[PDB]
């Protein structure tokens, strides 16, 4: 409760007061309606420029008509009135950036909302930017382990890839993305979680789960809750993207989750209709595709030459990346809607969650037939790449075979072999929440299935067999798991080592 | 209240200051006001008939389809990109 | 659509005719008379009647102004009435004066201070502004007790604030933010 | 100063004021010759403001004088509101005289901050089998009862008001937003005769009312609940129908000059919902347990209003017309209904596995419906036949006679504990009741009563 | 525990800072509203004319 | 002379010029100080022109001076464009310095006349079983790869570039329109590492770029191909997504003041498509062989954009999501796909009979698929049971692992010839492989490997 | 920790109550751009009593 300290903190703001005169461009408020303010006189205002109103309220210029300026308020607008002066700052929308944001909860403008003190960041950056061009990029060939075997084996994600999580309400879309953030606490990848249009108690519960699992110290949380201005909800994904890009441009890796791009599209539709811009396919703005394509093309992998040029030679021989996990909600499985149609056509893959599989107890609920990764085997370690080759298409063919042979009389050995194997891999892909698996744990599980060791095991015992096998290798083969976990390497020595351990396990436990 | 009609351009308004009765002096002739997407708006042609052909510079032809109270909306029977205001 | 959007074609046509014929001062007087006369409580009522024709509304407005409208200005009033724009006359006069001021390289500057300033100070502010703007400056000086001290200059959309009230507001925002 | 009415269109009125005296957004205004109240929605420019009337506009004319009050609509709050009925403006409508108020609060407020949020997970028993099994509620959380016309929402809520008041000892706040005036009269007399009235605050703005009343009644009731929460109490907030707050907004949207969005809704649909929904929360000071009924237009759960409401709730109870048609009440759908409390770390593995087992059986039965409709049950495998038989018994055991439904049929109501609920469904899943007839599970409360019903 | 104790401790300093800053601005307004007269404009209007 | 920016709304900008100096339709304008170009779409009258910006509008202000260039967007053409990456305005977007240009052509042009049209029918082999069987291509013709999201359009275009572009001895143009920037980088490094880059002109306009760029990049790539055609050369033109040209017109149409048509598309949908597609043609001077990828919104081939595109192409290849959902690749539908070259008088009766034979077997199987799923396989006739087995085998023998798909499939890539394709399908139709298991035909190039896979 | 804050708060409150005057005169002197001691101490002893 330290006296004198508070005084000197105040003296530091008094000492640095801008006592000199300033030349500014100005206007007057004409009308105030639904978060939209109209102004006369701002001759030099640029598009997307910040406007300064009385009492530290800020707006953004979006309509530069010949006789009027249409602005949106970056906070509460009900305190504004006709006749108030509107001023002009020669600066584009910027937010704080750096490692000082890790373990903090902030608003769409970067202000702390966690009450843990000030953010001593030493760098700001523009919210709206253009992604690095064709020649500055590098092919995706490094993994991003989510910790789920169904995703990491059949729909792999690489450093700089963009993978869509899509399904209906209440089927595990947030659970999949939050577990993927939790698994990065030891990977060396920084995390960003952007909450758009969510209730504040749901955001607080996600933060409590990140903290209980030890992942909060490696994550930046950007919040634009359901009661906040549609402008803040529209800008939040770009602010979070800018905070993630700080690591990419400096030869480091980052991961970003947009918990609801469909809520960002609804906020953008509101502003656009209130600015009186003409509507499209479902009252959505004409440029709703460009809203998401301009955001998602920033998530990328940049070459050593780009990082060396950005850092003025301070960082060399290192690539940088930003991986994205956008989320989209569908209505009763309808993908023909305008927003879902746009986003599926932009990402490097998608993970479809199915309510029928979720109700049937397959809880990660990943439809292997509809889900796909456009990077494939380049985003996997040597061991998972070899042990998972063809599993996705084999499960897709098993689902069809199970429906075709459902009421027919007993078939040939080729049909029984495929059906009995597909049933075991289907039961194996099931996993619990907040329980990620390492490369070695996923590898043992994949090896025991594809090498035929599960053929004698009952379907109702596959979960118990996997849990016991992992626990046994953790006690009696710890040095082998540590060797597989160094880089996910594979050779005849490791193959024979796993074989000998699984044989001894089944023959004695 | 209502937005600007096609005849509400300064060159047309300035002409009525010189000669109030500037139009109707040559009912068979008009001036191009705007050009867009194959459609041409013209000021004048007070005696054009619905469906009649209009002659433009360069041997280009159009057809009169909208005989509005203040202007004629014509569609080009060929390439429109060579036509211009005035 | 703003009234300024609808009045632009008419104000520009009136300005270019007045400029080309060396009648800038005549049209300045004519448009000012029409703007004032059309705002009168009896004339405002007459112009809104649904039974009168555009030519009857135009002739009534011309007969009332009489001596102040030359043949070109009478032709302009008949043109504004035919297009049903008589409500824009006050805006047309305002936009015509802006085109005239910009042509004649003239600027009207509003000035406000806590308490009165001398002619020596006004002429010092006038030369400084004319040197910065490269235009003739007309200082419309005035006082406002809301200012604790100093002066504020408003040269159209450009504002220069050297007052103590502005500095106190900067400090309040610096401490509150 | 004062202004003058310049335009009137239905419930929306435009008023012109001197340029130096223009009223603020949400400020209350009063018409001089009728005392009708208006709420400012937006400032149009030139001293003109647009407002919504908090009453009927019949008989109003252009040129009438209007007075600005300098503040938003302010209502009485605290102990003086208990056992009293009030309108949208906080006036008493029970003929019992003036309210003995100590203070008044403005109906417009910001939601509690991110740092003020509460992390409560304490289970709340409802005594209703289907809800306690697949939709477990929590103290200080939000519940939504989704359903089309005549499916069970007002009955299934009144049964929750009756059952939750057994363990709760604090105050309650009830907000009637756009529903039947007869049901407000029935509820008031029921509590007055039962002596429960002195612990409940009642606010009404029913279907008979103009759009302005139906649009702001929700805020008036919530303002009274926020006073009790902020005093450090644990209170219950009941909203008769939250969809009516959004609908009253749709009737007025085109009159406010806004361009329409999908299916004619206001462009501000999600923001109008978030501004109200975020205030209905528990904080570090006190708790608000809230139950809200959500109407589903033309039985379409994909409609923009119901679709936008799901994200604001902790427990979602989805009522179905297909289930109600079979005779089953409460008509809850186990496969569509869900809760944040349905987690092994919150309810324990025994409850969690019983609930998951019931959902697996009902999901598999739903997949066989088309095959059973064309070819009948006899063509199914010996495994599917056994599962369909258990699915039919589970579906019937989910039914329960309520103490508020006694007037409809005659049967006495039943309260079933969580322990009895888990034991019954676990036994049916294990096969302990494979020999009892399918009709023995219909309308019987606890599992032991199914054994006694089978004796007939 | 320990981190939250520091979380509360700094929040109290900020609650005090928000009131002290308002009082310091009010103090400066009252001081200037008495210290400024005709002898100040010859040192302010003259200054602005060079800016 | 010069004009001034008067209004800015999104990507659309209005500029005012002296009435004696209005710029022409499609004329290029330059903003003073800021590095941005505008294209005149319309002349609004009173000296104002409406234009689309060819860059971002964030820095732009009203009142900036703009210079009229007196002509449309003009890009470099000829030999200097080979082995270079360029933007819409023809600027180099590679670090290799200025282009060695000797001539520049405007991007807006009239289509070749009716008297200039070519008439060739020279068959082109692709090395892909399904395409060579039911969709035979021809030199100087137009090909369209129709499909939704995630079914193989880019992958099939990359296999076609490998099997045609590399082996070809003329010039190529590759235009990436609304493409992912990652695909453009992978393809550039692929052409560079394969030593093919010296034969290709690369033009890129990805999804991160403004609507004006995506609306004109197709005209830039086509202007370079037209210079080579008019020199008497045989040219290859590849367009990764022509749907993105239509979409850029939909995104800007409403801001250009145009009323919308059916399904929210611009009223000019068929003319904007015809003005572009009629320039992509082979003439009496030289030839253009073109392959275009056509996106199908929500997999619906009846959507106005895909539906208006079929009439402009000679070969129509249709990719099906239902086939891709079964692990079968390439996911081509033999019943919906077609080509102008599938005529006995153009190819031969043996090829035609094999193609119609495959189609007949697959068409009959489509009605039996729904029968087997409800009543089982045993209720079909002895001829139907045999036919269903052949149809399921044919459906698998359409699959083939591509060299560009090794990263997705894991197995190596197979090139198959026209005669090998014909012989393999005739063998399955005549019954020469009825004894082989169904899984032996899945992913195996020619017919020999299927006989070998059955032994593993 | 909450009990220590409740017991110690008045000790810092009386220290900031003394510093308000120094912050106000230094802030006014910065805003005025000239020495203020000759026209600020008589303002401090008359206005600071209300803070
Ligand atoms: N792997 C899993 N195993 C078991 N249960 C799971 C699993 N993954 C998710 N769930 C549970 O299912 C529900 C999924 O909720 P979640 O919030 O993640 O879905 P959502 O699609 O994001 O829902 P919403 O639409 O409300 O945002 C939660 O109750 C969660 O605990
Ligand atoms: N057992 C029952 N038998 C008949 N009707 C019932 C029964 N249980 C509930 N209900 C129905 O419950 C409805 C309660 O309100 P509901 O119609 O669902 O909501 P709302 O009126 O608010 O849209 C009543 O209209 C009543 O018809
Ligand atoms: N022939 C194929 N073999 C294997 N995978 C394929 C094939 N065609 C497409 N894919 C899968 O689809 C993606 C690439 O297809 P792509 O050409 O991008 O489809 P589209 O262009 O229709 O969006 C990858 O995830 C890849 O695994
Ligand atoms: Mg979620
Ligand atoms: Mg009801
Ligand atoms: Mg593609």
């Amino acid at each position: 409760l330290n006296p004198s300290e508070i005084s000197e903190i105040i003296k530091g703001r008094i000492e640095k007061l801008d006592v000199a005169s300033q030349a500014r461009n100005e206007g007057t408020i004409v009308s105030v309606s639904d978060g939209i303010v109209r102004i006369y006189g701002l001759a030099d205002v640029m598009y997307g420029e910040m406007i300064e109103f009385p009492g530290g309220v800020y707006g953004m210029a979006l309509n530069l008509e010949q006789d009027s300026v249409g602005a949106v308020v970056l906070g509460e607008y009900q305190g504004l009135a006709e006749g108030m002066n509107a001023k002009c700052t020669g600066r584009i929308l910027e937010v704080p950036v750096g490692p000082e944001l890790l373990g903090r909860v902030v608003d769409a403008l970067g202000n702390p909302i966690d009450g843990k003190g000030p953010i001593d960041a030493k760098a700001t950056d523009a919210v709206e930017k253009v992604a690095p061009g064709v020649i500055w990029r590098k092919s995706v060939d490094q993994p991003v382990q989510t910790g789920y075997k169904s995703v990491d084996a059949m729909i792999p994600v690489g450093r700089g890839q963009r993978e869509l999580i899509i399904g209906d309400r209440q089927i595990g879309k947030t659970a999949l993305a939050v577990d993927a953030i939790i698994n990065q606490k030891d990977s060396g990848i920084k995390c960003v979680y952007v909450a758009i249009g969510q209730k504040q108690s749901t955001i607080a519960n996600v933060v409590r789960k990140l903290e209980e699992n030890g992942a909060l110290a490696n994550t930046i949380v950007v919040a634009a809750s359901a009661s906040e201005s549609a402008a803040l909800q529209y800008l939040a994904p770009y602010s979070g993207c800018t905070m993630g890009e700080y690591f990419r441009d400096r030869g480091e890796d980052a991961l970003i989750v947009y918990d609801d791009l469909s809520k960002q599209a609804v906020a953008y539709r509101q502003i656009s209709l209130l600015l009186r811009r003409p509507p499209g396919r479902e009252a959505y703005p004409g440029d709703v595709f460009y809203l998401h394509s301009r955001l998602l093309e920033r998530a990328s992998r940049v070459s050593e030459e780009y990082v060396e040029k950005f850092t003025n030679g301070a960082v060399t021989g290192k690539t940088g990346s930003l991986t994205a996990l956008p989320i989209i909600e569908t209505q009763a499985g309808d993908v023909s809607a305008f927003v879902p149609t746009n986003v599926i056509s932009i990402t490097d893959g998608q993970i479809f969650l199915e309510s029928a599989m979720f109700n049937s107890g397959i809880r990660p609920a990943v439809n292997a037939g509809i889900s796909v990764s456009r990077v494939g085997g380049a985003a996997q370690t040597k061991i998972i790449k070899k042990l998972s080759g063809g599993i996705r298409t084999a499960l897709a063919q098993y689902r069809e075979l199970a429906a075709f042979a459902q009421f027919a009389s007993d078939l040939d050995e080729a049909t029984r072999k495929q059906l009995e194997h597909g049933q075991r891999v289907t039961e194996l892909m099931k996993q619990k929440q907040y329980a990620p698996m390492s490369i070695a744990e996923m590898s043992l599980s994949l090896y025991a299935a594809e090498r035929g060791f599960l053929q004698d095991v009952e379907i109702a015992k596959v979960g118990s067999f996997e849990q016991a096998l992992i626990s046994y290798f953790q006690r009696e083969h710890a040095a082998l798991l540590a060797k597989i976990n160094e880089k996910g390497d594979f050779n005849d020595e490791i193959d024979a080592g796993i074989k000998a351990g699984i044989e001894k396990f089944k023959a004695t436990q | 209240m209502q937005q600007l009609n096609p005849s509400e351009i300064s060159e047309i308004i300035k002409g009525r200051i010189e000669k109030l009765d500037v139009a109707s002096q040559a009912r068979n002739e008009g001036t191009i006001v705007s050009v867009s997407d194959g459609i041409v708006r013209i000021y004048g042609l007070a005696d054009v008939m619905y469906g009649e052909m209009i002659e433009f510079p360069g041997g280009v032809y159009g057809m009169a389809l909208n005989l509005e109270q203040d202007s004629v909306g014509a569609v080009v029977l060929g390439e429109y990109q060579g036509l211009a205001e005035g | 659509a703003e009234l300024t959007t609808l009045a632009r074609p008419y104000a520009k046509a009136a300005f270019e005719y007045a400029q080309a014929h060396q009648q800038l001062a005549d049209w300045s007087a004519a448009l000012g008379v029409l703007a004032a006369v059309s705002q009168d409580d009896t004339v405002r009522q007459l112009l809104k009647e649904p039974q009168l024709t555009s030519s009857a509304k135009a002739q009534s407005l011309i007969d009332v102004c009489g001596d102040k409208l030359n043949a070109p200005a009478q032709n302009f009033v008949r043109t504004v009435a035919e297009n049903k724009r008589l409500e824009l006359l006050p805006t047309i006069a305002e936009m015509y004066e802006q085109l005239k001021a910009e042509q004649e390289k003239s600027v009207e500057v509003e000035v406000t201070s806590a308490f009165t300033l001398s002619k020596e100070q006004q002429d010092k502010l006038a030369k400084a502004l004319s040197a910065r703007l490269s235009r003739e400056v007309r200082l419309h000086a005035s006082e406002d007790a809301s200012l604790i001290g100093g002066v504020i200059i408003r040269a159209g959309d450009l504002v220069i604030d050297g007052s103590v009230r502005g500095k106190l507001a900067k400090l309040a925002e610096a401490l509150k933010s | 100063s004062s202004g003058r009415i310049v335009q009137i269109i239905g419930a929306v009125i435009d008023v012109e004021f001197p340029r130096d005296a223009v009223p603020s957004i949400y400020e209350a205004l009063k018409v001089q010759g009728v005392e009708t109240t208006l709420e400012v929605q937006q400032q149009l420019g030139d001293g003109v403001v647009r407002s919504i009337a908090m009453g009927s506009t019949e008989g109003l004319k252009r040129g009438l004088n209007v007075d600005s009050t300098g503040a938003a609509i302010s209502v009485p709050v605290g102990k003086a509101t208990l056992g009293r009925i009030m309108d949208v403006l906080g006036n008493p409508i029970d003929e019992a005289g003036p309210i003995g108020e100590e203070e008044r609060w403005g109906i417009h407020r910001e939601a509690p901050s991110y740092a003020d949020q509460a992390g409560g997970n304490e289970l709340l028993e409802t005594g209703i089998k289907v809800i306690d099994l697949v939709c477990p509620f929590a103290k200080g959380g939000k519940v939504g009862l989704f359903g089309g016309a005549g499916v069970g929402k007002t009955v299934n809520m009144m049964e929750l008001i009756r059952n939750i008041a057994i363990e709760h000892s604090g105050y309650s706040v009830f907000a009637g937003v756009g529903e039947r005036t007869r049901e407000g009269n029935d509820f008031y007399h029921e509590m007055k005769d039962s002596n429960v009235l002195d612990k409940v605050a009642l606010v009404y703005g029913q279907m008979n009312e103009p759009p302005g009343n139906r649009l702001r009644v929700a805020l008036t009731g919530l303002t009274m609940a926020e006073k009790f929460r902020d005093e450090g109490r644990d209170v219950l907030l009941f909203i008769d129908n939250i969809y009516r707050y959004t609908l009253a907004g749709t009737e007025v949207s085109a009159l406010l000059g806004r361009m329409p969005s999908a299916v004619g809704y206001q462009p501000t649909l999600a923001e109008e919902m978030g501004v109200l929904q975020e205030r209905i929360t528990s904080t570090k000071k006190g708790s608000i347990t809230s139950i809200q009924a959500v109407y589903v237009p033309a039985d379409d759960l994909t409609d923009p209003s119901p679709a936008t409401t799901f994200a604001h709730l902790d427990a979602t109870v989805v009522l179905s017309r297909d289930i109600a048609s079979l005779g089953i009440y409460p008509a809850v759908d186990p496969l569509d209904s869900t809760s944040r409390q349905l987690d092994p770390l919150v309810i324990g593995q025994d409850h969690y596995d019983t609930a998951r087992g019931v959902q697996y059986v009902l999901q598999r039965y739903k997949e066989l419906k088309d095959i059973i409709a064309i070819l009948g049950m006899d063509e199914l495998s010996e495994a599917d036949k056994l599962l369909v038989a258990r699915a039919r018994k589970i579906q019937r055991f989910l039914s329960q006679p309520f103490f508020v439904a006694e007037v409809f049929t005659g049967s006495p109501g039943k309260y079933v504990s969580l322990k009895d609920t888990i034991a019954g469904f676990k036994g049916i899943l294990n096969g302990d009741y494979d020999h009892l007839p399918e009709q023995a599970f219909y309308m019987v409360g606890g599992i032991e009563e199914a054994v006694e019903k089978a004796k007939k | 525990a320990q981190a939250e104790i520091e979380q509360e401790l700094n929040s109290v300093k900020d609650a005090l800072r928000a009131q002290v800053g308002a009082l310091a601005v009010t103090g400066a307004e009252k001081i200037l509203g008495a210290s400024i007269d005709a002898n100040a404009h010859e040192q302010l209007v003259s200054k602005l004319a060079a800016e």
